[PDB]
Protein backbone atom coordinates (compact mmCIF):
# COMPACT_ATOMS: atom_id res chain seq x y z
CA UNK A 1 0.00 0.00 0.00
CA UNK A 2 2.77 2.26 0.78
CA UNK A 3 5.34 1.68 -1.97
CA UNK A 4 1.85 1.89 -4.30
CA UNK A 5 3.89 4.35 -6.52
CA UNK A 6 6.49 2.02 -7.91
CA UNK A 7 3.96 0.08 -10.04
CA UNK A 8 3.27 0.57 -13.59
CA UNK A 9 0.74 3.61 -14.68
CA UNK A 10 -1.59 1.24 -16.11
CA UNK A 11 -1.78 -0.95 -12.69
CA UNK A 12 -1.70 2.30 -10.96
CA UNK A 13 -5.12 4.26 -11.66
CA UNK A 14 -6.79 0.04 -11.43
CA UNK A 15 -5.65 -0.07 -7.97
CA UNK A 16 -7.16 3.55 -7.03
CA UNK A 17 -10.35 2.90 -8.69
CA UNK A 18 -10.76 -0.16 -6.42
CA UNK A 19 -9.98 1.95 -3.47
CA UNK A 20 -12.87 4.46 -3.95
CA UNK A 21 -15.19 1.84 -5.41
CA UNK A 22 -14.90 -0.19 -2.79
CA UNK A 23 -14.48 2.39 0.17
CA UNK A 24 -16.96 5.12 -0.46
CA UNK A 25 -17.38 6.76 2.72
CA UNK A 26 -15.16 8.20 4.57
CA UNK A 27 -13.25 7.33 8.11
CA UNK A 28 -13.55 3.20 7.31
CA UNK A 29 -9.86 2.67 5.92
CA UNK A 30 -8.49 6.36 6.35
CA UNK A 31 -5.17 4.47 5.52
CA UNK A 32 -5.86 4.87 1.71
CA UNK A 33 -4.12 8.41 1.70
CA UNK A 34 -0.55 6.70 2.14
CA UNK A 35 -1.58 5.21 -1.40
CA UNK A 36 -2.80 8.53 -3.05
CA UNK A 37 0.38 9.99 -1.55
CA UNK A 38 2.70 7.92 -2.88
CA UNK A 39 1.17 7.61 -6.38
CA UNK A 40 1.95 11.34 -6.14
CA UNK A 41 5.29 11.14 -4.31
CA UNK A 42 6.37 8.82 -7.17
CA UNK A 43 4.90 11.51 -10.12
CA UNK A 44 6.79 14.17 -8.78
CA UNK A 45 10.37 12.61 -8.59
CA UNK A 46 9.92 11.89 -12.38
CA UNK A 47 8.43 14.79 -13.62
CA UNK A 48 10.10 17.90 -15.39
CA UNK A 49 10.15 20.75 -13.11
CA UNK A 50 8.25 23.33 -13.46
CA UNK A 51 6.45 22.35 -16.72
CA UNK A 52 2.87 21.78 -16.81
CA UNK A 53 0.94 18.53 -15.60
CA UNK A 54 0.83 16.62 -19.41
CA UNK A 55 -2.36 14.87 -19.69
CA UNK A 56 -0.99 11.49 -18.47
CA UNK A 57 0.07 12.52 -15.37
CA UNK A 58 -3.12 14.78 -14.99
CA UNK A 59 -5.51 11.58 -15.44
CA UNK A 60 -3.63 9.53 -12.96
CA UNK A 61 -3.51 12.18 -10.45
CA UNK A 62 -7.48 13.25 -10.62
CA UNK A 63 -8.46 9.31 -9.85
CA UNK A 64 -6.12 9.61 -6.47
CA UNK A 65 -6.89 12.71 -5.84
CA UNK A 66 -10.38 12.18 -4.58
CA UNK A 67 -9.33 9.82 -1.94
CA UNK A 68 -7.75 12.78 -0.10
CA UNK A 69 -10.53 15.00 -1.20
CA UNK A 70 -13.06 12.82 0.78
CA UNK A 71 -11.15 13.14 4.18
CA UNK A 72 -10.35 17.23 4.01
CA UNK A 73 -14.10 17.59 4.43
CA UNK A 74 -14.18 15.70 7.88
CA UNK A 75 -12.71 17.11 11.13
CA UNK A 76 -10.76 14.48 13.17
CA UNK A 77 -8.46 12.41 10.70
CA UNK A 78 -5.85 10.01 11.36
CA UNK A 79 -3.38 10.22 8.75
CA UNK A 80 -1.91 14.09 9.48
CA UNK A 81 1.38 13.38 8.16
CA UNK A 82 0.35 11.75 5.05
CA UNK A 83 -2.13 14.16 4.35
CA UNK A 84 -0.06 16.79 4.63
CA UNK A 85 2.77 15.65 2.40
CA UNK A 86 -0.20 15.82 -0.27
CA UNK A 87 -0.28 19.32 0.52
CA UNK A 88 3.54 20.01 -0.02
CA UNK A 89 3.97 18.06 -3.08
CA UNK A 90 0.78 19.68 -4.43
CA UNK A 91 2.59 23.33 -3.89
CA UNK A 92 5.61 22.14 -5.58
CA UNK A 93 4.01 21.19 -8.73
CA UNK A 94 1.59 24.24 -8.92
CA UNK A 95 4.06 26.65 -10.22
CA UNK A 96 3.75 29.50 -12.36
CA UNK A 97 3.82 27.43 -15.31
CA UNK A 98 1.24 25.18 -14.08
CA UNK A 99 -1.74 27.97 -13.63
CA UNK A 100 -1.05 28.87 -17.11
CA UNK A 101 -2.37 25.73 -18.29
CA UNK A 102 -5.30 25.96 -16.01
CA UNK A 103 -6.44 29.39 -17.23
CA UNK A 104 -6.09 28.20 -20.52
CA UNK A 105 -8.20 25.15 -19.83
CA UNK A 106 -10.73 26.85 -18.00
CA UNK A 107 -11.19 29.73 -20.76
CA UNK A 108 -11.47 26.69 -24.24
CA UNK A 109 -13.29 24.39 -21.94
CA UNK A 110 -10.42 22.05 -22.41
CA UNK A 111 -10.00 18.88 -19.59
CA UNK A 112 -7.22 20.88 -18.01
CA UNK A 113 -9.53 22.60 -15.91
CA UNK A 114 -11.44 19.48 -14.45
CA UNK A 115 -8.60 18.89 -12.05
CA UNK A 116 -4.92 20.27 -11.32
CA UNK A 117 -2.93 20.21 -8.33
CA UNK A 118 -2.92 23.85 -7.49
CA UNK A 119 -6.79 23.55 -6.02
CA UNK A 120 -5.18 21.36 -2.90
CA UNK A 121 -2.05 23.25 -2.49
CA UNK A 122 -1.12 25.68 0.11
CA UNK A 123 -0.74 28.51 -2.10
CA UNK A 124 -2.57 31.27 -0.40
CA UNK A 125 -0.99 34.20 -1.78
CA UNK A 126 -2.93 34.18 -5.47
CA UNK A 127 -5.30 36.81 -5.86
CA UNK A 128 -6.95 38.60 -8.73
CA UNK A 129 -4.68 40.75 -10.05
CA UNK A 130 -1.85 38.59 -10.04
CA UNK A 131 -3.77 35.25 -12.16
CA UNK A 132 -4.48 37.88 -14.80
CA UNK A 133 -0.60 38.53 -16.09
CA UNK A 134 -0.34 34.66 -15.27
CA UNK A 135 -2.16 33.66 -18.84
CA UNK A 136 -0.38 32.35 -21.46
CA UNK A 137 0.86 34.20 -24.17
CA UNK A 138 1.08 31.33 -26.84
CA UNK A 139 -2.92 30.66 -26.36
CA UNK A 140 -3.98 34.14 -27.35
CA UNK A 141 -6.75 34.53 -25.36
CA UNK A 142 -9.57 37.59 -25.74
CA UNK A 143 -10.17 39.46 -22.39
CA UNK A 144 -13.53 38.39 -21.96
CA UNK A 145 -12.16 35.08 -21.60
CA UNK A 146 -9.41 35.30 -18.84
CA UNK A 147 -11.97 37.45 -16.70
CA UNK A 148 -13.46 34.15 -16.72
CA UNK A 149 -10.99 32.17 -16.26
CA UNK A 150 -9.53 33.55 -13.10
CA UNK A 151 -13.01 34.27 -11.83
CA UNK A 152 -13.21 30.10 -12.20
CA UNK A 153 -10.38 29.38 -11.05
CA UNK A 154 -10.51 31.67 -7.85
CA UNK A 155 -13.99 29.78 -6.95
CA UNK A 156 -12.70 26.69 -6.89
CA UNK A 157 -9.37 27.72 -4.49
CA UNK A 158 -11.75 29.48 -2.46
CA UNK A 159 -10.69 29.51 1.58
CA UNK A 160 -13.98 29.20 3.33
CA UNK A 161 -16.18 27.43 0.85
CA UNK A 162 -16.54 23.52 2.17
CA UNK A 163 -13.44 23.80 4.27
CA UNK A 164 -11.40 22.36 1.54
CA UNK A 165 -8.47 24.31 1.47
CA UNK A 166 -6.99 24.19 5.24
CA UNK A 167 -7.94 24.12 9.14
CA UNK A 168 -6.69 20.56 9.04
CA UNK A 169 -2.85 21.09 10.11
CA UNK A 170 -1.74 21.07 13.36
CA UNK A 171 0.01 24.60 12.86
CA UNK A 172 -2.99 26.44 11.87
CA UNK A 173 -4.30 26.66 14.88
CA UNK A 174 -1.02 29.12 15.51
CA UNK A 175 -1.76 31.99 13.07
CA UNK A 176 -3.94 34.57 13.95
CA UNK A 177 -4.65 36.93 11.16
CA UNK A 178 -5.67 34.38 8.39
CA UNK A 179 -5.73 37.41 5.79
CA UNK A 180 -2.15 37.64 5.54
CA UNK A 181 -0.79 34.48 5.29
CA UNK A 182 0.97 33.82 1.77
CA UNK A 183 1.79 29.86 1.39
CA UNK A 184 2.35 27.68 4.83
CA UNK A 185 5.18 24.79 3.83
CA UNK A 186 4.77 21.63 5.82
CA UNK A 187 8.45 20.33 6.10
CA UNK A 188 9.33 17.36 8.54
CA UNK A 189 9.09 18.34 12.07
CA UNK A 190 9.28 22.03 11.12
CA UNK A 191 6.09 23.94 9.09
CA UNK A 192 7.24 27.29 7.76
CA UNK A 193 4.38 30.01 8.42
CA UNK A 194 5.28 32.42 5.44
CA UNK A 195 3.10 35.34 6.24
CA UNK A 196 3.30 39.41 5.83
CA UNK A 197 2.78 39.85 9.08
CA UNK A 198 4.22 39.47 12.36
CA UNK A 199 1.29 37.91 14.19
CA UNK A 200 2.07 34.71 14.09
CA UNK A 201 2.86 32.37 17.09
CA UNK A 202 5.28 30.24 16.11
CA UNK A 203 9.58 29.44 17.51
CA UNK A 204 11.35 31.92 15.91
CA UNK A 205 11.37 34.56 12.97
CA UNK A 206 13.12 35.54 9.88
CA UNK A 207 12.28 38.50 8.16
CA UNK A 208 13.77 38.77 4.70
CA UNK A 209 16.63 41.17 3.44
CA UNK A 210 14.76 42.59 0.83
CA UNK A 211 10.72 43.86 0.70
CA UNK A 212 7.59 41.59 -0.89
CA UNK A 213 4.78 43.60 -2.91
CA UNK A 214 3.39 45.82 -0.27
CA UNK A 215 5.22 45.08 3.05
CA UNK A 216 8.08 42.46 4.03
CA UNK A 217 7.63 38.99 4.36
CA UNK A 218 7.91 36.75 7.26
CA UNK A 219 8.95 33.20 8.07
CA UNK A 220 7.77 31.78 11.42
CA UNK A 221 9.34 28.42 11.57
CA UNK A 222 6.82 26.26 13.95
CA UNK A 223 8.94 23.41 15.41
CA UNK A 224 7.24 20.18 15.97
CA UNK A 225 4.07 21.42 15.43
CA UNK A 226 3.80 23.62 18.50
CA UNK A 227 2.68 26.78 19.12
CA UNK A 228 3.75 29.67 21.77
CA UNK A 229 1.94 31.34 24.37
CA UNK A 230 2.39 34.68 22.24
CA UNK A 231 4.15 36.32 19.19
CA UNK A 232 7.92 36.77 19.18
CA UNK A 233 8.80 39.64 20.52
CA UNK A 234 12.08 41.62 20.02
CA UNK A 235 14.01 42.06 16.61
CA UNK A 236 13.29 39.48 13.61
CA UNK A 237 16.01 37.30 12.89
CA UNK A 238 18.15 37.88 9.19
CA UNK A 239 18.31 35.39 6.66
CA UNK A 240 22.16 34.06 6.73
CA UNK A 241 23.32 34.60 2.43
CA UNK A 242 25.11 32.21 1.28
CA UNK A 243 27.46 33.47 -1.40
CA UNK A 244 30.22 30.14 -1.99
CA UNK A 245 28.54 27.15 -2.98
CA UNK A 246 29.04 24.19 -5.04
CA UNK A 247 26.90 22.94 -7.77
CA UNK A 248 27.97 19.57 -8.10
CA UNK A 249 26.63 17.82 -5.02
CA UNK A 250 27.48 13.73 -5.42
CA UNK A 251 25.96 12.82 -1.84
CA UNK A 252 22.46 13.46 -1.06
CA UNK A 253 22.47 17.57 0.68
CA UNK A 254 19.17 19.03 0.44
CA UNK A 255 17.03 16.26 0.27
CA UNK A 256 14.03 16.75 2.65
CA UNK A 257 14.41 20.74 2.95
CA UNK A 258 12.58 23.06 0.37
CA UNK A 259 13.81 26.00 -2.07
CA UNK A 260 11.27 28.31 -2.41
CA UNK A 261 11.83 31.31 -4.82
CA UNK A 262 10.15 34.25 -4.62
CA UNK A 263 10.42 37.07 -6.66
CA UNK A 264 9.72 41.24 -5.74
CA UNK A 265 7.92 42.91 -8.26
CA UNK A 266 5.37 40.08 -9.13
CA UNK A 267 5.03 38.05 -6.07
CA UNK A 268 6.11 34.26 -4.95
CA UNK A 269 6.42 32.55 -8.45
CA UNK A 270 7.66 28.65 -7.47
CA UNK A 271 7.56 26.19 -4.72
CA UNK A 272 9.75 23.09 -5.13
CA UNK A 273 10.17 20.44 -2.80
CA UNK A 274 13.63 18.11 -2.55
CA UNK A 275 12.42 14.85 -2.02
CA UNK A 276 15.33 12.71 -3.40
CA UNK A 277 18.22 12.71 -5.40
CA UNK A 278 16.39 13.42 -8.41
CA UNK A 279 14.84 16.18 -7.83
CA UNK A 280 18.09 17.76 -6.33
CA UNK A 281 19.97 16.76 -9.57
CA UNK A 282 17.49 18.34 -11.47
CA UNK A 283 17.73 21.94 -9.57
CA UNK A 284 21.44 22.26 -9.40
CA UNK A 285 22.39 21.56 -12.70
CA UNK A 286 19.39 22.87 -15.47
CA UNK A 287 19.02 26.73 -15.79
CA UNK A 288 16.78 26.95 -12.51
CA UNK A 289 19.47 29.20 -10.84
CA UNK A 290 19.74 32.45 -12.38
CA UNK A 291 21.36 35.05 -10.76
CA UNK A 292 21.67 37.85 -13.39
CA UNK A 293 18.24 38.90 -12.34
CA UNK A 294 17.71 42.38 -10.26
CA UNK A 295 14.12 41.07 -8.02
CA UNK A 296 14.25 36.96 -7.57
CA UNK A 297 15.25 35.38 -4.57
CA UNK A 298 16.25 32.10 -3.62
CA UNK A 299 15.60 30.74 0.34
CA UNK A 300 16.03 27.41 1.55
CA UNK A 301 13.90 26.56 4.19
CA UNK A 302 15.77 23.54 6.06
CA UNK A 303 13.87 21.32 8.67
CA UNK A 304 16.44 22.20 11.50
CA UNK A 305 13.92 25.25 11.87
CA UNK A 306 16.25 28.03 10.59
CA UNK A 307 16.14 29.58 6.76
CA UNK A 308 18.50 30.52 3.92
CA UNK A 309 19.03 32.69 1.07
CA UNK A 310 21.37 30.95 -1.94
CA UNK A 311 23.24 34.12 -3.28
CA UNK A 312 25.59 32.47 -5.31
CA UNK A 313 27.49 29.59 -6.81
CA UNK A 314 30.85 28.52 -8.36
CA UNK B 1 -6.38 61.34 -12.32
CA UNK B 2 -2.73 60.47 -11.54
CA UNK B 3 -0.84 62.89 -13.38
CA UNK B 4 3.00 62.82 -12.18
CA UNK B 5 4.17 66.06 -11.49
CA UNK B 6 7.96 67.20 -11.21
CA UNK B 7 9.80 70.20 -10.49
CA UNK B 8 12.85 72.02 -9.26
CA UNK B 9 14.84 72.31 -12.93
CA UNK B 10 16.83 75.43 -14.15
CA UNK B 11 19.91 76.60 -15.16
CA UNK B 12 22.65 75.10 -12.45
CA UNK B 13 26.35 76.03 -12.03
CA UNK B 14 28.59 73.33 -12.90
CA UNK B 15 30.16 71.19 -10.12
CA UNK B 16 27.77 71.41 -7.16
CA UNK B 17 24.15 69.16 -6.49
CA UNK B 18 20.48 70.01 -6.90
CA UNK B 19 17.99 68.07 -5.24
CA UNK B 20 14.45 67.40 -7.89
CA UNK B 21 11.19 66.42 -6.84
CA UNK B 22 8.84 64.77 -7.63
CA UNK B 23 4.93 65.08 -6.60
CA UNK B 24 1.50 62.85 -7.17
CA UNK B 25 -2.23 62.50 -6.60
CA UNK B 26 -5.22 60.86 -7.04
CA UNK B 27 -3.45 57.23 -6.04
CA UNK B 28 -1.20 55.72 -3.39
CA UNK B 29 1.96 57.29 -3.25
CA UNK B 30 3.14 54.14 -0.91
CA UNK B 31 3.01 50.74 -1.83
CA UNK B 32 4.74 51.69 -5.28
CA UNK B 33 8.26 51.41 -6.67
CA UNK B 34 9.17 55.06 -7.71
CA UNK B 35 11.63 55.89 -10.67
CA UNK B 36 13.53 57.92 -12.57
CA UNK B 37 14.53 58.36 -16.46
CA UNK B 38 16.15 60.59 -17.84
CA UNK B 39 16.35 61.75 -21.47
CA UNK B 40 19.26 63.82 -23.23
CA UNK B 41 18.78 66.49 -25.85
CA UNK B 42 17.54 64.72 -28.84
CA UNK B 43 18.84 61.52 -27.66
CA UNK B 44 17.85 57.73 -26.14
CA UNK B 45 16.38 57.49 -23.20
CA UNK B 46 18.34 56.52 -19.75
CA UNK B 47 17.77 54.68 -16.61
CA UNK B 48 18.88 56.35 -13.37
CA UNK B 49 17.70 54.11 -10.68
CA UNK B 50 14.64 53.20 -8.39
CA UNK B 51 13.05 52.62 -4.79
CA UNK B 52 10.73 50.50 -2.67
CA UNK B 53 7.50 51.27 -0.86
CA UNK B 54 9.29 51.48 2.83
CA UNK B 55 12.65 52.56 1.41
CA UNK B 56 14.75 49.60 2.03
CA UNK B 57 16.42 48.80 -1.43
CA UNK B 58 17.79 51.28 -3.84
CA UNK B 59 18.87 50.54 -7.22
CA UNK B 60 21.58 53.06 -9.32
CA UNK B 61 23.02 52.83 -12.93
CA UNK B 62 26.27 51.40 -13.30
CA UNK B 63 27.96 55.23 -12.01
CA UNK B 64 30.01 56.77 -9.07
CA UNK B 65 29.71 56.21 -5.74
CA UNK B 66 26.72 59.42 -4.77
CA UNK B 67 26.62 60.60 -7.95
CA UNK B 68 22.50 60.02 -7.60
CA UNK B 69 20.69 59.42 -4.26
CA UNK B 70 17.07 59.16 -4.36
CA UNK B 71 15.21 59.12 -1.21
CA UNK B 72 11.34 59.43 -0.87
CA UNK B 73 8.99 60.93 1.99
CA UNK B 74 5.64 58.94 1.91
CA UNK B 75 4.32 61.67 4.11
CA UNK B 76 4.76 64.65 1.63
CA UNK B 77 3.81 62.36 -1.16
CA UNK B 78 7.06 63.49 -2.44
CA UNK B 79 9.63 61.89 -4.45
CA UNK B 80 13.12 62.86 -4.17
CA UNK B 81 16.39 63.25 -6.63
CA UNK B 82 19.83 64.99 -5.89
CA UNK B 83 22.42 64.96 -8.52
CA UNK B 84 25.83 65.63 -6.80
CA UNK B 85 28.53 66.70 -8.81
CA UNK B 86 27.89 68.03 -12.29
CA UNK B 87 29.44 67.24 -15.24
CA UNK B 88 28.80 69.63 -18.36
CA UNK B 89 26.85 66.91 -19.59
CA UNK B 90 23.84 66.33 -17.50
CA UNK B 91 21.68 68.73 -19.44
CA UNK B 92 18.31 66.72 -19.87
CA UNK B 93 14.83 66.35 -18.73
CA UNK B 94 14.25 64.01 -15.87
CA UNK B 95 10.71 61.64 -15.63
CA UNK B 96 9.13 60.44 -12.31
CA UNK B 97 7.81 56.81 -13.87
CA UNK B 98 5.79 54.59 -11.66
CA UNK B 99 6.38 50.92 -12.02
CA UNK B 100 3.32 48.79 -10.49
CA UNK B 101 3.90 45.45 -9.99
CA UNK B 102 2.35 42.51 -12.20
CA UNK B 103 3.56 44.79 -14.59
CA UNK B 104 6.83 43.06 -16.66
CA UNK B 105 8.67 45.72 -14.19
CA UNK B 106 7.65 48.46 -16.77
CA UNK B 107 6.30 52.37 -16.55
CA UNK B 108 3.16 53.31 -16.67
CA UNK B 109 2.51 56.52 -15.76
CA UNK B 110 5.16 58.75 -16.86
CA UNK B 111 5.35 62.70 -15.59
CA UNK B 112 6.35 65.72 -17.60
CA UNK B 113 9.76 66.95 -17.35
CA UNK B 114 11.87 69.01 -15.80
CA UNK B 115 14.78 70.61 -17.98
CA UNK B 116 18.30 70.85 -16.23
CA UNK B 117 20.63 72.67 -17.81
CA UNK B 118 24.32 73.08 -16.76
CA UNK B 119 26.59 75.87 -18.42
CA UNK B 120 27.68 79.61 -17.48
CA UNK C 1 25.69 45.86 -18.53
CA UNK C 2 22.44 44.41 -21.03
CA UNK C 3 23.18 46.58 -24.63
CA UNK C 4 20.13 46.96 -26.55
CA UNK C 5 20.35 47.52 -30.00
CA UNK C 6 18.01 48.40 -32.66
CA UNK C 7 17.47 48.65 -36.52
CA UNK C 8 16.86 50.49 -38.88
CA UNK C 9 17.20 54.33 -37.42
CA UNK C 10 15.32 56.09 -39.66
CA UNK C 11 12.07 53.54 -40.99
CA UNK C 12 9.58 55.80 -43.40
CA UNK C 13 6.23 54.48 -44.06
CA UNK C 14 3.45 55.53 -46.09
CA UNK C 15 -0.37 56.00 -44.60
CA UNK C 16 -1.30 52.74 -44.11
CA UNK C 17 1.41 49.89 -44.78
CA UNK C 18 2.36 47.19 -42.27
CA UNK C 19 6.34 47.73 -40.87
CA UNK C 20 8.15 46.17 -37.97
CA UNK C 21 11.31 47.09 -35.99
CA UNK C 22 13.37 44.50 -34.31
CA UNK C 23 15.12 45.20 -31.04
CA UNK C 24 17.75 42.51 -30.68
CA UNK C 25 19.32 42.06 -26.74
CA UNK C 26 23.01 40.71 -26.33
CA UNK C 27 21.81 38.75 -23.63
CA UNK C 28 18.86 36.31 -22.83
CA UNK C 29 15.94 38.26 -21.24
CA UNK C 30 14.38 34.67 -20.47
CA UNK C 31 13.39 34.21 -16.90
CA UNK C 32 13.72 30.71 -17.13
CA UNK C 33 10.85 28.94 -14.13
CA UNK C 34 8.23 31.54 -15.73
CA UNK C 35 8.96 32.01 -19.46
CA UNK C 36 8.12 36.07 -19.21
CA UNK C 37 10.49 37.68 -21.45
CA UNK C 38 11.46 40.67 -19.31
CA UNK C 39 10.89 43.56 -22.23
CA UNK C 40 8.65 46.63 -22.78
CA UNK C 41 8.18 48.77 -25.82
CA UNK C 42 7.93 52.85 -25.42
CA UNK C 43 6.65 55.28 -28.00
CA UNK C 44 7.74 59.14 -27.68
CA UNK C 45 5.52 61.55 -29.48
CA UNK C 46 7.84 64.77 -30.30
CA UNK C 47 7.22 66.52 -27.04
CA UNK C 48 5.79 64.65 -24.83
CA UNK C 49 6.44 62.43 -22.20
CA UNK C 50 6.62 58.53 -23.43
CA UNK C 51 3.84 55.65 -22.82
CA UNK C 52 3.63 52.20 -22.27
CA UNK C 53 2.64 50.33 -25.54
CA UNK C 54 3.72 46.49 -24.65
CA UNK C 55 4.87 44.70 -21.50
CA UNK C 56 6.54 41.01 -21.26
CA UNK C 57 7.13 41.80 -25.24
CA UNK C 58 3.44 40.59 -25.72
CA UNK C 59 1.57 41.34 -23.50
CA UNK C 60 -0.94 45.03 -24.95
CA UNK C 61 -1.70 47.12 -21.95
CA UNK C 62 -5.10 48.47 -22.02
CA UNK C 63 -6.09 51.93 -23.93
CA UNK C 64 -3.58 51.04 -26.85
CA UNK C 65 -4.97 50.38 -30.53
CA UNK C 66 -5.48 46.77 -31.23
CA UNK C 67 -3.08 48.11 -34.23
CA UNK C 68 0.60 47.20 -32.11
CA UNK C 69 1.01 43.58 -32.18
CA UNK C 70 4.46 43.08 -30.55
CA UNK C 71 5.67 39.50 -30.20
CA UNK C 72 9.24 37.58 -30.15
CA UNK C 73 10.93 35.83 -27.90
CA UNK C 74 14.32 34.94 -26.31
CA UNK C 75 16.88 37.00 -27.14
CA UNK C 76 15.15 39.00 -30.91
CA UNK C 77 11.79 41.32 -30.13
CA UNK C 78 9.88 42.74 -32.78
CA UNK C 79 6.89 45.26 -32.81
CA UNK C 80 4.80 45.08 -36.23
CA UNK C 81 2.14 48.28 -36.85
CA UNK C 82 -0.50 46.68 -38.80
CA UNK C 83 -1.94 49.38 -40.99
CA UNK C 84 -0.06 53.01 -39.74
CA UNK C 85 -1.40 56.51 -40.04
CA UNK C 86 -0.42 60.01 -39.37
CA UNK C 87 -1.21 59.42 -35.52
CA UNK C 88 2.05 57.30 -34.87
CA UNK C 89 4.95 59.80 -36.12
CA UNK C 90 6.67 59.17 -32.94
CA UNK C 91 10.19 57.34 -31.87
CA UNK C 92 9.70 53.60 -30.32
CA UNK C 93 11.89 52.35 -27.87
CA UNK C 94 12.60 49.32 -25.96
CA UNK C 95 13.34 48.39 -22.87
CA UNK C 96 14.66 45.59 -20.69
CA UNK C 97 14.30 44.83 -17.22
CA UNK C 98 16.14 41.83 -16.55
CA UNK C 99 18.84 43.39 -15.14
CA UNK C 100 19.41 46.68 -14.44
CA UNK C 101 17.62 48.56 -17.60
CA UNK C 102 18.90 49.87 -20.58
CA UNK C 103 16.58 51.18 -23.21
CA UNK C 104 17.24 50.86 -26.84
CA UNK C 105 18.43 53.21 -29.68
CA UNK C 106 15.27 54.41 -31.04
CA UNK C 107 13.31 54.24 -34.38
CA UNK C 108 11.29 56.94 -35.88
CA UNK C 109 8.39 56.72 -38.44
CA UNK C 110 8.47 59.56 -40.95
CA UNK C 111 5.07 59.99 -43.05
CA UNK C 112 6.53 59.98 -47.12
Amino acid sequence: MEELGHLTTEKQEYALRLATVGYPKAGVYSGLIGGATSVLLSAYNRHPLFQPLHTVMRETLFIGSHVVLRELRLNVTTQGPNLALYQLLSTALCSALEIGEVLRGLALGTESGLFSPCYLSLRFDLTRDKLLSMAPQEATLDQAAVSNAVDGFLGRLSLEREDRDAWHLPAYKCVDRLDKVLMIIPLINVTFIISSDREVRGSALYEASTTYLSSSLFLSPVIMNKCSQGAVAGEPRQIPKIQNFTRTQKSCIFCGFALLSYDEKEGLETTTYITSQEVQNSILSSNYFDFDNLHVHYLLLTTNGTVMEIAGLY
Amino acid sequence: EVKLLESGGGLVQPGGSLKLSCAASGFDFSRYWMTWVRQAPGQGLEWIGEINPDSSTINYTPSLKDKFIISRDNAKNTLYLQVSKLRSEDTALYYCARSPYYYGSSYDVWGAGTAVTVSS
Amino acid sequence: DIVMSQSPSSLAVSAGEKVTMNCKSSQSLLNSRTRKNYLAWYQQKPGQSPKLLIYWASTRESGVPDRFTGSGSGTDFTLTISSVQAEDLAFYYCKQSYNLPTFGGGTKLEIK
